[PDB]
C-alpha cells in the first residue's frame, strides 16, 4: 500500500523468528509445531532459508544484535527498490612493493 | 538447498548425475581447465581451507556484466550488419546452403547405418529425431535457426519437461532469445598451491530475464534478476569462433565488421 | 480499477435514456396513497384479500 | 454529466525532458489523464455503493 | 463486441487447451513472432478497460507512431522509379496466371480420411480463393503483402447458421492494425507457467489522412478482435528487438533513399547556373538613398537582356531581332578612375563523369533482393527462385487459414485431423512454362550428352540399368513403365 509498488516480497530475521518460522505449520491448518524443518536455519550453509509460504523470501540476520524483523519489497526492476548499491570501482586490487626493501 | 526454482527440478536431476560422475573420475594431477570453447570459466575455487571463491563471487556480482554486454553490442552489430547490402545476401546463400529444402527433399536426417542395440532401437531413435525437427518446427523454420546461429553466433533453447512424470511428458523447445543467456563454468575445487583437480564445473547457464519495449536494447533496464538453471535444460551451440582468448565468442560475420564499417 | 464487473453499465448509444418497471397492485387504484402492491420480497403476505 | 480535463504543459519542458528522459511527453499526459478519469469514475461507482 | 462472438469462442477453446496441457516450467514466453507483450492476472473482459487501454496506448503512441512512419516508407519506395519495377518482378514470379491453366492449387498428395474429404477441401479451396478474386487481384494483395511484410483480413460468420458463414474477406490496411498478447498466469519471482498468450489484434480508423487529405470528427476507437478472427500472414523479418516485423523492401531503404538524394545532386548541379548570371556594380557613396538608386537604376534597368528562351515552345521570347552577332552593353564611370563594372558568377559546366549513380543504383539494386540478370540455368535465377518459393510458403497462409475455417466450422474435418494431415499439405503456384521448359531442356541435354559419352562401354563395362538411374536419373519404375511401352510400340 504505502510503496504502491507491490506486497512484501522478502524478509530478513532474527535466529528466533526463523527457528519458528521452520517450526510451524505456516500454511492454512488447525493447528501445528514441532522440530524444524521447514527452512535452513544453519547460517553455516547459507542466509537464505527458503521462500515463507511460497511468498517471501526469507533471509537469516547472523549478526542481529536483538531480535526483530524486517519485511519489504522489491520489484522486478533494479530501480523499484528502495535501496541500492551502485559500485563504480570494486575489488579493485593494488599491487606493488616498497623500493627501499622491496617488501611487498 | 531447497530447489526454490522447482521450474527445472528433473533438469537438476540430470545435472547432479553427471556431476556425480565426474566426482568418480579420476581426472586428476590436471592443472589445466580442461575446456575449449563454450561456458564461460572462472576461479570459484572451494571445498578447502582458504575459500578464494568469495572473491570469484563478488567479482561475478560487482562488475556485473561486461561479458553479456560485450555480447549484446557484437550481435546488435551483427545484426546491423546484416541489415545492409551484400551482407545480407551473402548471410542468405550460406544459410541456404546450409539447410536445402524443397519439394520432397530430404531434411536433416539421422543416419543409423553403424551398430545399435536393435533395429527396433533405430526406428524409434529416427521417430524421436522427426518429432524433435518437428518440435523446431525445422521444415517451415529450420533457415531461421540456423541464421541465427551464423549470425549472433550460438543458438540455444529451453528443454520442458512435465514435470509430474518428466521422463514421459517431454515437450518441444522453446527457442531462446539471443544475448539473454550467460554460459558458465565454475571451478570448486583447491589443493596443494592450487587446484589440479577434476573441476567438473557444472556447466550450467543463467537466463537473464529482460523485457525491452521501443527500447532497442535495455535503454532503462532489462528485468532485474536471473535464474541459474542446471545445463541439462538448454540445449545450445555455437560458431568455433572466439576473441584473441577467452570464452569470448563472436558471430560469423564479426571479421567482417572492420571493413564492413 | 474494479471496473465494472460489480455493477451494471447498460451502456447507452444516446445521452439521457429511460427505464420502465412493473408492479402488480391491488385495491382497485395502482396510483393511490394506501395502494398495496400483490407482489413484494419483503412481505407477499396478504393471505386474507381474495379471502376472508 | 461529463467529466474531462486538460493537459496544462508548453515546448520548453518537452524540450527538456526530451534531453532528460527520452520522453515526448504528450502521450505521457493524455495517458495519465485517461488514467484518472477511469479512476476516478471507478470510485465514483465504489463510492455510490457505498453511500447507498 | 458480440460481432466477433463466434471466433471468441475458438479463441477461449484454444486458449482453453493451451491451459489445459502442462506447458508449464517455461521462462522466456513460448513466442517466435507477432505481438507485443503484456502481462495482467485475471481480468474483467468486458470491455478493453485500463490494462487494455494502456496495452494498446503502449502499442499505438510510441508503437503504430513510427509503424506508420515505416509502412509509409516503404509505400514511398513501392512507388518510385525502378525499384518497383525489382517488386513487380517479385510479384509476378510469385503470382502468375496462363491461359486455361491452374492457379494457386491445393495439392492432396498426402494421406486422408477419404477421397471425399480431398473433394470437399479443393471445393472449399475454390471458394476460398475465389473469395479473395484472387483471378483478378491475387497481384495485389501479394504485392502489398511483400511492401508490408503483414496482411490481414476480417473474417465472416454468419452466425446463427455459421457452417455458412464464410465470405468474401476484407483486407484490412497496415497502419490501422496491431498484434497484441498478453500473459495470465502467475508463480514466486516471475511467472514461469502456461502463459497462453492470446495474440490477438486492435484495428482502427481514426487519423485516416496522410497521402490523401482525409476529414473526420474526434472519436475514440481501439477495437479488440479476436485471433480467429481474421487471415493475416506476415514475413520473418523483424528488427532487433520487440516483434516489430519489417518490409521485404526493408534493405533497400538506406540505398533508395540515398540514391535519389544522389539523384537530385546531379539535377541540381545540371540545372543551378545554366542561364548567363551577372552583377551590374556601381558606386553610390554620399548620395540620398532615393538618388543613390538612379546611378544603379540607369544601367539595371537598361542594360537588362529580355530575350528569354521559351521552355514551352521551340522559341525565343521578345527576341526579334532574328540573333544579334554581338551582345552590347556598358557602364558609366562618373568617378575619373575605372571604379564601375559587371561580373559574371561560375555558370553550369560540365564536370560528369556520371559514375556515382551507377555505382549506388547497383548496390541498390542488390538490396531489392533480385538477381543480377535484371537491368540457362543460372546461381542468381536458381536462389532467386527458392526466394519466391519461401514468400509463397508464408504468404500462403492466406489461403490456409481460412480453408482450416470454414471447413472445421462448417464441419468436415476437426481440428485434431487438420494438425495430423498437416505436416506440409502444400498449395502449389503456377509456374512459367515457357522457363520452365527451357530448364528441363538444359537438364535434358546433359543427360543426353553423359549418355552419348558413357555409350561406348555401356554393353561390357557399364550396364543400361545404371545410366538410365545415374545419367539420366530414371527411377526404377520409370525404367519399367519405358520398358513395357517401348514393347507395345515396336508390336
Amino acid at each position: 500500500r504505502q510503496t504502491g509498488r507491490g506486497e512484501g516480497n522478502f524478509i530478513i530475521a532474527s535466529r528466533n523468528v526463523v527457528n519458528v518460522l521452520a517450526s510451524v505449520d505456516t500454511g492454512i491448518s488447525y493447528a501445528a509445531q514441532g522440530l524444524a524443518t521447514g527452512f535452513s536455519t544453519d547460517t553455516t550453509k547459507s542466509v537464505f532459508a527458503g521462500v515463507l509460504g511460497g511468498k517471501y523470501r526469507v533471509y537469516i540476520d547472523q549478526y542481529a544484535k536483538q531480535d526483530y524483523f524486517t519485511v519489504g519489497y522489491k520489484g522486478p526492476n533494479e530501480m523499484d527498490a528502495g535501496i541500492y548499491y551502485a559500485p563504480y570501482v570494486a575489488l579493485t586490487p593494488l599491487r606493488g612493493s616498497d623500493p627501499k626493501n622491496f617488501q611487498p | 538447498k531447497f530447489n526454490v526454482l522447482s521450474l527445472f527440478a528433473p533438469w537438476a536431476k540430470m545435472d547432479e548425475r553427471n556431476f556425480k560422475d565426474q566426482e568418480k573420475e579420476d581426472l586428476v594431477s590436471i592443472t589445466a581447465p580442461k575446456l575449449d570453447d563454450g561456458a564461460r570459466e572462472f576461479e570459484v575455487s572451494s571445498n578447502e581451507a582458504a575459500s578464494p571463491y568469495n572473491a570469484a563471487f563478488q567479482t561475478i556480482f560487482g562488475s556485473y556484466e561486461p561479458g553479456m554486454k560485450t555480447t549484446r553490442e557484437l550481435i546488435d552489430t551483427y545484426r546491423n550488419l546484416m541489415n545492409n547490402y551484400e551482407v545480407d545476401n551473402a548471410v542468405s546463400e550460406i544459410v541456404s546452403d546450409a539447410i536445402v529444402y524443397e519439394d520432397d527433399t530430404e531434411v536433416v536426417a539421422l543416419n543409423l547405418d553403424k551398430s545399435k542395440f536393435s533395429p527396433k532401437i533405430k526406428n524409434m531413435m529416427l521417430d524421436e529425431f522427426s518429432d524433435v525437427l518437428n518440435h523446431l518446427s525445422f521444415q517451415r523454420k529450420g533457415s531461421d535457426h540456423f541464421r541465427r546461429w551464423y549470425v549472433d553466433s550460438r543458438i540455444f533453447f529451453h528443454k520442458i519437461i512435465d514435470p509430474k512424470r518428466p521422463k514421459e511428458g517431454i515437450k518441444e523447445l522453446r527457442r531462446l532469445d539471443p544475448r539473454q543467456v550467460q554460459y558458465v563454468r565454475e571451478i570448486i575445487t583447491e589443493t596443494e598451491a592450487g587446484t589440479k583437480i577434476v573441476k567438473g564445473y557444472k556447466e550450467y547457464f543463467i537466463y537473464d530475464t529482460a523485457h525491452e519495449s521501443y527500447a532497442c536494447d535495455g535503454r532503462m533496464y532489462e528485468a532485474g534478476t536471473k535464474i541459474k538453471i542446471p545445463k541439462a535444460a538448454v540445449v545450445y551451440a555455437h560458431s568455433g569462433l572466439v576473441d584473441c582468448c577467452g570464452k569470448n565468442i563472436i558471430g560469423y560475420l564479426h571479421r567482417a565488421v572492420k571493413p564492413a564499417n | 480499477l474494479i471496473a465494472f464487473d460489480i455493477c451494471g453499465v447498460q451502456p447507452m448509444n444516446s445521452p439521457t435514456g429511460q427505464v420502465f418497471a412493473l408492479r402488480a397492485v391491488y385495491g382497485k387504484d395502482p396510483v393511490a396513497a394506501g395502494a398495496k402492491e400483490a407482489f413484494h420480497p419483503m412481505y407477499g403476505p396478504d393471505a386474507m384479500f381474495s379471502g376472508q | 454529466k461529463s467529466r474531462q480535463l486538460k493537459a496544462a504543459y508548453s515546448i520548453e519542458l518537452a524540450q527538456d525532458l526530451r534531453a532528460v528522459h527520452g520522453m515526448d511527453a504528450d502521450a505521457e499526459l493524455s495517458g495519465i489523464l485517461a488514467t484518472e478519469i477511469m479512476l476516478e469514475i471507478n470510485r465514483e461507482v465504489v463510492d455510490w455503493i457505498n453511500y447507498s | 463486441l458480440s460481432l466477433f462472438a463466434p471466433w471468441a469462442k475458438m479463441d477461449e477453446r484454444n486458449f482453453k487447451d493451451q491451459e489445459k496441457e502442462d506447458l508449464v516450467s517455461i521462462t522466456a514466453p513460448k513466442l517466435d513472432d507477432g505481438a507485443r507483450e503484456f502481462e495482467v492476472s485475471s481480468n474483467e473482459a468486458a470491455s478493453p478497460y485500463n490494462a487494455a487501454f494502456q496495452t494498446i496506448f503502449g502499442s499505438y503512441e510510441p508503437g503504430m507512431k513510427t509503424t506508420r512512419e515505416l509502412i509509409d516508407t516503404y509505400r514511398n519506395l513501392m512507388n518510385n522509379y525502378e525499384v518497383d519495377n525489382a517488386v513487380s518482378e517479385i510479384v509476378s514470379d510469385a503470382i502468375v496466371y496462363e491461359d486455361d491453366t491452374e492457379v494457386v492449387a491445393l495439392n492432396l498428395d498426402k494421406s486422408k480420411f477419404s477421397p471425399k474429404i480431398k473433394n470437399m477441401m479443393l471445393d472449399e479451396f475454390s471458394d476460398v480463393l475465389n473469395h479473395l478474386s484472387f483471378q483478378r487481384k491475387g497481384s495485389d494483395h501479394f504485392r502489398r503483402w511483400y511492401v508490408d511484410s503483414r496482411i490481414f483480413f476480417h473474417k465472416i460468420i454468419d452466425p446463427k447458421r455459421p457452417k455458412e458463414g464464410i465470405k468474401e474477406l476484407r483486407r484490412l490496411d497496415p497502419r490501422q492494425v496491431q498484434y497484441v498478447r498478453e500473459i495470465i498466469t502467475e508463480t514466486e519471482a516471475g511467472t514461469k507457467i502456461v502463459k497462453g498468450y492470446k495474440e490477438y489484434f486492435i484495428y482502427d480508423t481514426a487519423h485516416e489522412s496522410y497521402a490523401c487529405d482525409g476529414r473526420m470528427y474526434e472519436a475514440g476507437t481501439k477495437i479488440k478482435i479476436p485471433k480467429a478472427a481474421v487471415v493475416y500472414a506476415h514475413s520473418g523479418l523483424v528488427d532487433c528487438c520487440g516483434k516489430n516485423i519489417i518490409g521485404y523492401l526493408h534493405r533497400a531503404v538506406k540505398p533508395a533513399n540515398q540514391l535519389k538524394l544522389l539523384e537530385d545532386a546531379v539535377v541540381i548541379y545540371r540545372i543551378t547556373r545554366a542561364p548567363d548570371r551577372r552583377v551590374w556594380y556601381v558606386d553610390t557613396g554620399n548620395m540620398p538613398a532615393r538618388k543613390a538608386a538612379e546611378h544603379m537604376q540607369h544601367v539595371m534597368n537598361t542594360m537588362k537582356n529580355r530575350v528569354v528562351y521559351d521552355a514551352s515552345t521551340g522559341k525565343i521570347k521578345n527576341q526579334q531581332h532574328n540573333m544579334s552577332m554581338t551582345e552590347d552593353y556598358w557602364l558609366q564611370r562618373r568617378d575619373g578612375k575605372a571604379v564601375t563594372e559587371v561580373d559574371t558568377l561560375p555558370g553550369a559546366d560540365n564536370t560528369g563523369n556520371m559514375e556515382d549513380i551507377r555505382w549506388f543504383r547497383q548496390a541498390l539494386y542488390m538490396a531489392l533482393r533480385v538477381p543480377l540478370s535484371r537491368i540457362s540455368i543460372t546461381r542468381d535465377e536458381l536462389t532467386f527462385a527458392k526466394f519466391i518459393r519461401e514468400l509463397q510458403h508464408k504468404f500462403e497462409e492466406v489461403f490456409l487459414d481460412p480453408l482450416k475455417t470454414n471447413l472445421l466450422l462448417k464441419g468436415i474435418i476437426t481440428e485434431d485431423e487438420w494438425n495430423d494431415e498437416i505436416n506440409n499439405i502444400k498449395i502449389e503456384f503456377h509456374r512459367d512454362s515457357y522457363f520452365a521448359e527451357l530448364k528441363e531442356a538444359e537438364i535434358l541435354e546433359r543427360r543426353i550428352n553423359m549418355l552419348t559419352m558413357a555409350e561406348p562401354f555401356i554393353g561390357k563395362y557399364i550396364s543400361h540399368r545404371t545410366a538410365m538411374k545415374d545419367i539420366l536419373q530414371m527411377t526404377d519404375e520409370e525404367i519399367e513403365q519405358e520398358a513395357k511401352q517401348i514393347e507395345e510400340e515396336s508390336k
